[PDB]
């Protein structure tokens, strides 16, 4: 009985912990001690089940069993949705120029953030845990979400496997290092870094004054070689085809020297 | 290959046929899964399985106590081996371009043959076991295939001058079946037969595949065109193929046989109340070792010679070795008599000993491959005894006396060390260097005789092979043949080529060519030749 | 041509145009050993085989196409130059081994196979897979195995491979795990399968596309590509597919001499006739200790160092043709200056005696450095300390010193290794000081205990949600040096990781400590360090550190023979005649030096005191400085109790021979007490009767009673101990009482020496045998005092700094008013004695230390510690340590 | 407090229940499993500190060799057993639990509760006199 | 003998078989009781011991060399 009773005091005065997100939601803190206080209560209760006093309070327990069940059924889900949803914005905002790369997944991913904002602002006047279970279909949009997220990071993904298969070095960097890589396209400081990883010995790439034709190569020790016939970029604006004109004028040039 | 597999033993023991699944060695974890699968009831009886495979220690254990194991070996004999390869090779690539390339082939199966032959005699004839399987024969036949298409365009017969015989043998020797060979004197061999058999007088009718065998026998050449004749001379050879086949001594045979023989002892050894007996052992390994030896060195002055801080070092380990086995005894013994407790380590040697296996933890020095306990011991014993001598002159007299002692070099521990002190101490006394000291070796029949300033005496040199009479080496049947007293003379290098009558022998630490300390240069009797010394395993042991 | 090149190489060139130049040398020397031999062996043809085993180039600039341009062939191999640009790469010396490596790598290729060149580590197998590589200018890929391995990477690596046609080196397979080897060997077994394939003799015009699975989908395989796999067997799978290579012996003799004659030296072969055997020696002769390297890339960089020393020889001398040099001593000074600055003391006259026996006749003068030696010895007087050069007290540690400078100018990441005890601290503390001095660069040093904290609090952390990065300590140091918004650059900054070293914290500072100098955050910030700061390793004994943090450190080892008992006496006489305890306090303490100055000599009675009672038996390890600390501290006290008997008598104070005879007998009963007074009864009798047979000093002349209990009184006379213990009638119902304590001889005795040592703030350790009465005798002693408030902690197998931070919590407050935050006892005037029971307890982790014992030490020794909140330096105030522990054997 | 040394099966915890029922003293028994931690021993640890302290109830402490696992657990128990209390116990909430509970049975007796200090030395006193602990382990 | 001694027991059996023969055996014997298979090494084990006391189950636990406390 007094079991029950804390079950009761324990779920009833719960509040979902909320800590802000660059200053556009306020995301779940917490998941841990939340994950370990529903599985203490699971096994309990389904001890509970097991005791020999159980038949006088079974309906009660049986009750909270469904409701733990419940709650355990959102919230599996809903750190998922949050997950995903942050490596998406870590890719969806930090770089201006996956946009015009992922037109359809930078749609979708917009009016699922816009649907994933709304559930926050719902739940932030609201973060006790019952409050948040009893709010109309919770888990149904949060597996909604979770979906669309699961197939829209396939995308992603694939569209990385056709960057790697475009310009095959690329199967060198990482796939961080190749989301910076296609994201940050326009300001090419950001793939001087990487450049390190693709190539034998280039390191820098001598550029133009608006960094829009590649004058030539520079490799870790200060040694520049310049392009016989410079390209540029604004041309084949793509990362992918100037890099592999960068390859092939560079091949040119060593072979000329 | 794996749901193939699956897929087959299904049907297979459903319907009734047999199913064979081929080196399975390279799926130990699919082979327990297997065995796992294979435990259920098969309804059919007339279904077998087959696993062919190679004998490897990854196979699990339960696969192996779940079936019947059939173990299959080559058939020995450079005749069988000469055999199989030419039936491995198919007579189309023998039988195209200019016939000499079935002469060539034949070389390269004969040549296979004996490399592959001189491996059971693993010590003598190749230092180490080598693999030297299909893969280098295919690579060798791939190698004569390209080079004779590239120096013959026609196929009409070449000269056999003009065969590329440099590139086979540089092809053969750096890469292919050399590239395996490690230390300088197993690739000496190489080049050795490389150099005999693939040359352009393998062509006339008077060559000599090997000669002087069994006395005065030869193998001759056979006279054919094709691979019909080579191979029915192959299948003609006499079944009596002594050693001297392979240009090894008769005798290593022998040498073989008896290892083969101290290998069954321990086998039984390793598999046989036990208590009386331990206790009886240990204590007379107590009265056998040494009791205890002390560490009288580190002297301030004379710290400058080389000897003196090589023995203390040879001091201090030895007498680290010493009191551990010591002790360990000890604990042996009181245990044997239950007057004290067994922990977990005691365990370990215990059972080590119980079965004729070292403790690992009493190996801290270089112990041939397999040496039983007893042996260790008594070696110990004498390590022992002469690092006390070693004690007793430093006491007597100080480091002067250190220089002139007769020290044996396969007691000491590492005797490179002790050579390399040599070298810095004949430096130090006339104010040398060291890149300009030379080693010449003295073999002296006065076990104490005169050490002459650079000249430091060494004892328990055995020769295997060769007799050493007037420092000039002459062949003998007869195996480690003892050196009375080694005179290590470090004298300052004159620049000059040494001429065609020496040779540089290795001297291996022990029986078990697999450590190198240095080399000898030995002169050898005119009627000899440097080749048969390097195809006959001669060399210089330490014990 | 070589003799033009080596003309240049002794000029000064631009570093570009010297690794130009050295390159051409080498090549141009391998020329001319194979034309010189090789070819000129009465060879006529162009088609012998001892012309087409050379490596030959032929250019055919008519081609459209720039991958047909240039032909590489070696025997029956041929390949086409890539043309893939690899900068200014490292040019291996083309050795008889390195020539054959080509030949079997090259006829592996040819039919399809891939290189498996096995041997020791450390002969090049790697470098001539790469230098193998570059030759045929295709980019060369090295995946080290050790325990830098991941799948998801190296998948996708090999798809690249096959894709783009770059070359694969495993640096060794066998250091794989065996799933991770047999996984790695599938996916191997599959590319050369493609790769063998693709020349098949029916199917050599390879229409449809040879492809491999390769991450569960066909990829296409280059042919150009290929895979080594470097040993030292292979697996059973690769066993048919890949042609090993015996790698075991590198020729060093001829390395040596081709590199030494591309430094410009003109006596190039009887320079590494003689370096390749000193080398051998060394590795042989000397002692094992794990930083030692002689292998052939410390060789190198010996040569090199000594190509940069003789080239700088040739410029001063210039400044004042010129191949009168002693090249032989130019080597030597090298060989020296790389070696002796990491050597233990056991080993500098063994290496100077095999210079010696290999170099005959040629000796070693170290640089002079007087300008940093005045400011060195400005420092040493200004700060205490004892300085001296060569032969005098206190050379080897100037000498430490200096070293440390050289390698500080050589290198950044230094590693001050030795015992404690040595003169670690203060040398790079001296060379600071010294430095902005005399550069006039002001010095700036942040010491940063690691152990202390947590790696996360170290480095910092990613919100696991929030994705949110706040620093830790090194990085806000690094970050707050690189932003320099109070100007940290134009300062030398110095960070010294005062602690112990294992491979956990130093993993990123791997990428820092070598040339990359770059610290690369979890959340992808890349920071780069500044040309002005130095990363210092101060460590005690180097055994738990991988060789990959050693081998990216210049290292200098501290032995404790550099720190001499002299100096110690000296210094610590030194703060007594200058340092006031609290004008007369000044005075009492100059008095007292000159009293106790004879018996702190080099043959005193305290040095016989110290050597004698190093034999004694000690249920701790008797360490020199812990022993002098508790002697000086009681030293001091003394002088504290003649300023307060002065105190107590205005009229008549202490006279010259009364303070003579309690400053002399303190002596003896200080060193009683901190010699071997960790020791039991017989043992401390045993020193007492060794200190009356070499002092002579009046002793308590009753032969009964052991020395150890009695006392000296004010008055300057031995009174017993038994005479100050006080009777004590307690209550019947205080009887056996759990805090009840009766005094006795031990127990006033202890307090004695608690309030001696607790007078100083020196954190104190009673050792006894269960039951001795050592918790309660140490919390009466310190509730008796009435301005000390005694906090009691037990320390259990699972404490933390965690237990120490919550009673500083709970306890005391932060106050930021001061210069830094200052972390005080809530209470006012009262000093707070944390009364750390069972301290010895703590367990020690895998790397042989405990956290709270090293975070303990800190905040004694520095005296204070970085609050991991805000990576602030808090300071101690009115904070105190006491312990109590059973024996460690127990 | 006894240490109890003998084989296992010799009647150790059977003959100290019997006196432990004898005597009037409750037994208290550490029911200890695979998951056990050092939490939950120190939350039966503050369980029995709170019943002998607080309350008047004397409890013999039934302890087995077999309930000890790792060092903690004895350490924690050397300290309650020679010092008569565990200093660490009792954090924030629980230590104002204890304060009023101690004020509670400081009425109940007849005696001041003072300040926390006196308080938590009652508690102490409290602890050694209505406090007994044996140990069962073998040879 | 064993299976009489595990017919005829007190104190609950501690089966030594190298083989699997006698865990077969007990199996084949508590079929009709329902002998439930678990192991010290399971996670579960102690909800199904809790189970094997409340519908009179048997219950067998392998690898005793791991032995649960909570047994006693
Ligand atoms: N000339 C000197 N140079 C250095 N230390 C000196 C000198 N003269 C006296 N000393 C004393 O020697 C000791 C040197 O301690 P130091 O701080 O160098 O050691 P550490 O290696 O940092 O310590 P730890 O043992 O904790 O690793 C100090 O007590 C110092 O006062
Ligand atoms: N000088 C003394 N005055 C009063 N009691 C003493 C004295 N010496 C020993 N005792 C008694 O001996 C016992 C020692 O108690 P205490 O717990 O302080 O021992 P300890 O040696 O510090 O313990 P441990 O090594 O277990 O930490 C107590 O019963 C104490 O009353
Ligand atoms: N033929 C050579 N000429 C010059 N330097 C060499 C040669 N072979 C090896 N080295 C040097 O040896 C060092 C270590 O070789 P490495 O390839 O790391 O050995 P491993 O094969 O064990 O990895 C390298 O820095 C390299 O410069
Ligand atoms: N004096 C006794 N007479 C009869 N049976 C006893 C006696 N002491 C113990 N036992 C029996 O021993 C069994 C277990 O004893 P237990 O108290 O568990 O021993 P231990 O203290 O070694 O754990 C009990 O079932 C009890 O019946
Ligand atoms: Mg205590």
């Amino acid at each position: 009985e007094e079991f029950l009773k804390q079950i009761r005091e324990v779920w009833n005065t719960y509040e979902l912990d909320l800590v802000n997100y660059q200053n556009k939601c306020r995301l779940i803190r917490g998941w841990d001690d939340l994950f370990n206080k529903v599985k203490e209560h699971i096994n309990s209760v389904s001890a509970m089940k097991l005791s020999p006093y159980y038949k006088v309070f079974e309906e009660d327990a049986l009750s909270w069993e469904d409701k733990l069940n419940r709650i355990m059924a959102l919230f599996d889900v809903w750190i998922d949705v949050q997950r995903r949803w942050v490596y998406l914005e870590g890719i969806f905002t930090g770089s201006a120029d996956i946009k015009h790369l992922l037109p359809v997944e930078t749609q979708r991913f917009q009016s699922i953030s816009t649907e994933f904002l709304a559930l926050m602002k719902k739940v932030s006047k609201s973060p006790l845990v019952m409050d948040v279970l009893n709010i109309q279909g919770v888990q149904r949009s949060l597996e909604r979400l979770a979906d669309l997220l699961g197939k829209i990071q396939k995308a992603l993904g694939e569209y990385l496997e056709r960057e790697r298969s475009s310009f095959p070095r690329f199967y060198f960097v990482g796939d961080e290092d190749l989301l910076e890589i296609i994201g940050n396209s326009k300001n090419v400081a950001k793939l001087q870094k990487h450049f390190k990883k693709m190539f034998a010995g280039v390191s820098s790439i001598i550029l133009n004054e608006d960094n829009s034709v590649v004058l030539g190569i520079s490799s870790r020790e200060g040694e520049e070689v310049m392009f016989k016939t410079p390209v540029s970029i604004t041309e084949h604006p793509k990362i992918n085809e100037w890099l592999t004109l960068v390859e092939k004028e560079m091949r040119v040039t060593l072979a000329k020297l | 290959g794996f749901n193939q597999a699956d897929k087959a033993i299904n049907t297979a023991v459903k319907s009734g046929r047999w199913v064979m699944l081929k080196n399975v060695h390279l799926a130990p974890g699919w082979l327990m899964q297997l065995e796992k699968k294979l435990h259920s009831l098969q309804p059919h009886a007339c279904f077998r399985l087959f696993l062919t495979m190679e004998i490897n220690p990854k196979v699990p254990v339960n696969l192996l106590r779940a079936g019947r194991i059939f173990v299959f070996e080559p058939p020995p004999g450079v005749k069988a081996n000469m055999l199989r390869t030419f039936s491995s090779i198919p007579v189309s690539r023998i039988c195209k371009s200019p016939n000499e390339r079935a002469r060539l082939y034949f070389l390269l199966a004969w040549f296979h043959a004996i490399i592959q032959e001189r491996l059971r005699y693993a010590p003598l004839g190749w230092s180490k076991k080598y693999e030297f399987g299909e893969s280098d024969l295919r690579s060798a036949c791939d190698t004569v295939d390209t080079w004779l298409d590239d120096t013959a365009k026609g196929r009409q017969n070449i000269s056999p001058d003009k065969i590329p015989w440099s590139a086979l043998k540089t092809l053969m020797a750096q890469s292919i079946y050399g590239g395996r060979v490690d230390n300088e004197f197993d690739q000496r061999l190489l080049n050795t037969f490389l150099e005999r058999l693939f040359t352009t007088r393998s062509f006339d009718s008077e060559f000599k595949l090997a000669c002087k065998v069994d006395g005065h026998k030869d193998i001759q050449m056979p006279d054919g065109i094709r691979r019909e004749e080579f191979v029915q001379w192959v299948e003609l050879l006499p079944d009596t193929q002594t050693p001297s086949w392979l240009g090894l001594p008769n005798n290593a045979e022998r040498v073989l046989l008896t290892t083969q023989g101290v290998d069954m002892i321990s086998k039984m050894l390793k598999m046989q109340a036990w208590m009386r007996t331990l206790h009886t052992t240990a204590s007379n390994w107590l009265h056998l070792i040494p009791q205890t030896l002390s560490h009288l060195k580190r002297t301030v002055e004379n710290i400058k010679d080389p000897l003196f801080r090589f023995f203390e070092r040879e001091v201090k380990m030895g007498a680290k070795l010493l009191q551990d086995v010591r002790q360990d005894l000890a604990d042996v013994v009181q245990v044997c008599e239950g007057k004290k407790k067994q922990t977990n380590y005691l365990r370990t040697l215990i059972n080590e000993l119980v079965k004729g296996i070292l403790p690992r933890s009493w190996s801290h020095y270089t112990v041939p491959a397999g040496m039983t306990v007893i042996q260790w011991v008594s070696d110990f014993s004498e390590r022992i005894k002469q690092l006390q001598n070693i004690s007793l002159a430093a006491a007597s007299g100080g480091a002067k006396e250190l220089k002139n002692i007769h020290v044996c070099l396969g007691g000491l521990f590492v005797p490179e060390a002790y050579i390399t002190a040599t070298r810095q101490y004949v430096a130090q006394a006339n104010s040398w260097s060291l890149e300009e000291l030379c080693l010449e070796v003295n073999v002296t029949t006065s076990q104490g005789a005169t050490l002459d300033a650079c000249s430091f005496g060494v004892t328990g040199l055995k020769l295997q092979g060769a007799t050493c009479n007037n420092n000039k080496l002459s062949l003998s049947n007869a195996i480690s043949t003892a050196l009375p007293l080694t005179q290590l003379r470090w004298v300052k290098q004159t620049n000059t080529e040494k001429k065609a009558s020496v040779v540089t022998l290795p001297v291996y630490l022990n029986f078990t060519r697999a450590d190198l300390i240095f080399t000898v240069d030995f002169e050898i009797a005119t009627k000899e030749d440097p080749r048969s010394f390097y195809e006959r395993g001669v060399a210089v042991l330490c014990t | 041509t070589l003799n033009v090149l080596a003309d240049s190489v002794l000029m000064e060139q631009p570093p570009l145009r010297r690794r130009k130049l050295e390159h051409l040398i080498t090549e141009l020397v391998h020329q001319r050993d194979v034309t010189r031999s090789l070819i000129k062996s009465k060879i006529d043809n162009a088609k012998s085989f001892e012309w087409l085993s050379q490596m030959r180039f032929y250019f055919d600039p008519k081609q459209t196409d720039v991958l047909q341009q240039l032909s590489i062939q070696m025997a029956n191999a041929k390949f086409n130059y890539g043309f893939e640009y690899l900068g200014v790469q490292d040019k291996l010396v083309q050795t008889p081994l390195t020539d054959r490596c080509y030949l079997t790598m090259t006829q592996a290729l040819e039919a399809r196979l891939g290189g498996s060149p096995f041997g020791p580590a450390g002969t090049g197998k790697t470098e001539s897979v790469k230098a193998l590589g570059h030759q045929l200018g295709r980019f060369v890929l090295v995946f080290n195995c050790d325990e830098t391995f991941d799948f998801q990477a190296m998948g996708r690596i090999f798809v690249g491979l096959c894709q783009v046609g770059a070359w694969g080196c495993f640096d060794e397979f066998n250091r794989l795990e065996e799933r991770m080897l047999s996984a790695v060997s599938q996916q191997v077994q599959c590319i050369q399968e493609a790769l063998r394939e693709h020349s098949n003799p029916n199917y050599d015009k390879t229409s449809a596309p040879i492809t491999c699975e390769l991450l569960n989908k066909q990829v296409k395989v280059s042919p150009d590509m290929a895979i080594f796999i470097t040993m030292n067997n292979l697996p059973d799978n690769l066993k048919k597919l890949f042609r090993s290579l015996a790698m075991t012996k590198p020729d060093r003799q001829l390395i040596a001499q081709v590199m030494l004659y591309s430094q410009g030296f003109r006596t190039a072969e009887v320079l590494a006739n003689k370096i390749v055997p000193f080398f051998k020696l060394c590795d042989e002769q000397l002692s094992s200790q794990s930083h030692y390297d002689f292998g052939l890339r410390a060789l190198k960089s010996v040569l090199v160092s000594a190509g940069n020393v003789k080239r700088e020889r040739i410029q001063k001398i210039k400044r004042e043709i010129a191949e009168n040099l002693p090249e032989q001593e130019i080597l030597i000074q090298s060989v020296c200056e790389t070696m002796v600055p990491k050597l233990v003391a056991e080993d500098i006259p063994l290496l100077f005696s095999l210079l010696s026996d290999v170099f005959p006749g040629v000796q070693y003068h170290r640089g002079e450095m007087t300008a940093l030696r005045e400011e060195l010895k400005k420092v040493c007087q200004e700060m205490y300390l004892t300085y001296g050069d060569g032969e005098e007290v206190g050379g080897m540690w100037v000498e430490k010193v200096l070293q440390l400078y050289q390698i500080t100018q050589i290198n950044h990441g230094l590693m001050m290794v030795g015992p404690s005890g040595s003169g670690k601290s203060m040398a790079w503390r001296v060379l600071l000081k010294a430095l902005e001095r005399l550069e006039g660069v002001e010095g700036v040093a942040h010491i940063i205990d690691p152990k202390a904290i947590s790696k996360d609090h170290l480095y910092g952390t990613l919100d696991p949600n929030t994705r949110e990065w706040t620093d830790g300590l090194f990085t806000h140091v690094l970050r707050k040096i690189i932003d320099s918004v109070r100007g940290e650059l134009q300062k030398r900054q110095w960070i010294v990781f005062d602690g112990d070293v294992d491979p956990e914290w130093v993993e990123n500072l791997n990428s820092v400590l070598d040339d990359n100098k770059l610290l690369t955050l979890p959340n992808g910030e890349r920071l780069s360090l500044p040309p002005n700061v130095r990363i210092m390793f101060e460590v005690q004994d180097l055994k738990y550190a991988t060789l990959a943090t050693v081998s990216r450190c210049g290292m200098v080892w501290f032995s404790e023979d550099v720190l001499s008992t002299d100096m110690i006496f000296n210094n610590f006489l030194a703060r007594l005649r200058s340092i006031p305890l609290d004008s007369p306090m000044l005075q009492i303490q100059r008095d007292a030096a000159t009293i106790m100055q004879p018996y702190f000599t080099s043959n005193g009675l305290v040095t016989k005191a110290l050597e004698h009672a190093f034999q004694l038996e000690h249920i701790m390890d008797l360490t020199r400085l812990r022993c002098l600390g508790s002697l000086f501290s009681m030293l001091h006290q003394a002088c504290r109790n003649v300023a307060q008997y002065n105190a107590n008598h205005p009229d008549f104070p202490m006279q010259i021979e009364q303070l003579e005879r309690y400053i002399q007998r303190y002596l003896v009963y200080a060193i009683l007490w901190s010699l071997s007074g960790d020791s039991r009864l017989k043992m401390r009798a045993e020193l007492g009767e060794y200190i009356r047979r070499i002092t002579t000093v009046p002793l308590p002349t009753a032969p009964n009673i052991p020395i150890i209990d009695y006392e000296v009184s004010i008055s300057g006379e031995w009174s017993p101990w038994q005479a100050k213990v006080p009777q004590i009638e307690v209550e019947t119902h205080k009887v056996a009482a759990p805090d009840v304590v009766v005094p006795t001889l031990d127990t006033v005795r202890h307090e004695a020496l608690l309030y001696t040592w607790l007078a100083e703030h020196k954190p104190l350790v009673l050792c006894g045998p269960p039951g001795s009465g050592k918790t309660m005798t140490l919390f009466s002693a310190l509730r008796a005092l009435p301005d000390m408030e005694v906090v009691g902690l037990n320390f259990s197998s699972a404490t933390t700094p965690e237990l120490l931070l919550k009673t500083f919590d709970h306890y005391c407050e932060y106050r930021r008013t001061p210069n830094g935050v200052v972390l005080a006892p809530v209470q006012l005037g009262k000093w707070l004695v944390l009364f750390c029971d069972e301290i010895n307890l703590p367990d020690m982790d895998k790397y042989g230390t405990q956290r709270v014992i090293s975070f303990i030490r800190q905040m004694v020794e520095h005296g204070g510690f970085y609050r991991t909140s805000d990576q602030t330096w808090v300071k101690l105030e009115r904070i105190q340590f006491v312990g109590a522990c059973n024996p460690p054997t127990d | 407090h006894l240490l109890l040394i003998g084989v296992s099966g010799a009647g150790k915890t059977t003959l100290s229940r019997f006196v432990a029922w004898m005597n009037g003293l409750s037994v208290y028994q550490i029911k200890v499993h695979r998951k056990y931690t050092g939490e939950d021993f120190d939350e039966d640890l503050r369980t029995v500190l709170r019943r002998s302290g607080c309350k008047n109830e004397k409890i013999a402490f039934i302890m087995d060799e077999s309930n000890v696992l790792d060092s903690g657990f004895l350490e924690r128990m050397n300290t309650l057993l020679a010092n008569g209390e565990v200093p660490g116990l009792f954090e924030g909430d629980e230590y104002a639990t204890l304060m009023t509970q101690c004020k509670e049975g400081a009425q109940k007796e007849g005696l001041m509760l003072d300040s926390h200090e006196e308080l938590y030395k009652w508690f102490t006193s409290q602890v050694i006199r209505n406090l007994h602990v044996v140990f069962t382990m073998n040879p | 003998e064993n299976a009489i001694m595990l017919k005829r027991f007190n104190r609950y059996p501690l089966i030594i078989d190298p083989s699997g023969q006698a865990t077969e055996f007990i199996m084949n014997e508590y079929k009709d009781r329902k002998i439930t298979r678990t192991s010290f090494l399971d996670d579960a084990f102690r909800k199904n011991l809790e189970s094997a006391l409340r519908f009179g189950n048997p219950l067998l636990v392998q690898d005793v060399e791991s032995y649960d406390p909570v047994l006693n």
